[PDB]
């Protein structure tokens, strides 16, 4: 998901 | 030492808030009240001034402005995500729980942070380079005028509390770490983080607002009010989606099954 991608980006 | 650690936590949150959110209440009030050397915002109060200010900040105006709110909200969601990741314990939560906390939390925080950029007369836009009047926004045709107005209604009441950025950093953290969001898998670790953030918030308000004993209890109620406020926002957006013949994918994801 897009939220998951945002959360995982250092 | 316990209280000292709560102050250290408060400061950590404030410092992270300053790194995550370019548009602080301090900076916004400096612009709104006029206490800044920097350029005065371009004021947009009607269709004509909107046209003129396009560069400072085939679709009809109401739609254009609605899309503008969407793009700012998308930017805000990303800022809020970065801030959330700075809250001690958050990135160690189950990743799906992190997603859940943002999904249910971001619009409550957007309403909160929008208030920082508002007065009774209008809202700062485009990093404070524009000021769009409440009257202009409220006058936009149905159903868009009624989409804008509740954000000002909340801001007026919330700004009466006279919170500063240091208070807001902790208030926002407490909201994000809500253990009763629908569909959370591991509740206790979230509740334990929130309990500590609530202690930090109570101490912050006691020290920063010593003459307002009621403020903590009032903020706890605002957290409850914000859930009702956002449910109404989401309903209105569902109405717009079906009755108007576009929605950003990030927002579509957040609203889906909310
Ligand atoms: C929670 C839903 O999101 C919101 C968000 C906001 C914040 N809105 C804005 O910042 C906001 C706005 O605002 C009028 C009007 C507006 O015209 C624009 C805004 O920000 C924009 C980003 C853009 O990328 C634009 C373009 C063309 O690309 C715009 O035009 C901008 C400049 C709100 C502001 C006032 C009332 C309700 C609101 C609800």
């Amino acid at each position: 998901s897009l939220l998951k991608k945002l959360l995982l980006a250092p | 030492p316990e209280s000292a650690d709560l102050r250290a936590l408060a400061k950590h949150l404030y410092d992270s808030y300053i790194k995550s959110f370019p548009l602080t209440k301090a900076k916004a009030r400096a612009i709104l009240t006029g206490k800044t050397t920097d350029k005065s915002p371009f004021v947009i109060y009607d269709m004509n001034s909107l046209m003129m200010g396009e560069d400072k900040i085939s679709k009809e105006v109401a739609i254009r402005i609605f899309q503008g709110c969407q793009f700012r909200s998308v930017e805000a969601v990303q800022e809020i995500t970065e801030y959330a990741k700075s809250i001690p314990g958050f990135v160690n939560l189950d990743l799906n729980d992190q997603v859940t906390l943002l999904k249910y939390g971001v619009h409550e925080i957007i309403y909160t942070m929008l208030a920082s950029l508002m007065n009774k007369d209008g809202v700062l836009i485009s990093e404070g380079q524009g000021f769009m009047t409440r009257e202009f926004l409220k006058s936009l045709r149905k159903p868009f005028g009624d989409f804008m107005e509740p954000k000002f209604e909340f801001a007026v009441k919330f700004n009466a509390l006279e919170l500063d950025d240091s208070d807001l950093a902790i208030f926002i953290a407490v909201i994000i770490l809500s253990g009763d969001r629908p569909g959370l898998l591991n509740v206790k670790p979230i509740e334990d983080i929130q309990d500590n953030l609530l202690q930090a918030l109570e101490l912050q308000l006691k020290l920063n607002h010593p003459e307002s004993s009621q403020l903590f209890a009032k903020l706890l109620q605002k957290m409850t009010d914000l859930r009702q406020i956002v449910t109404e926002h989401v309903q209105l957006l569902q109405v717009i989606k079906k009755t108007e013949t576009s929605l950003h994918p990030l927002l579509q994801e957040i609203y889906k099954d909310l």
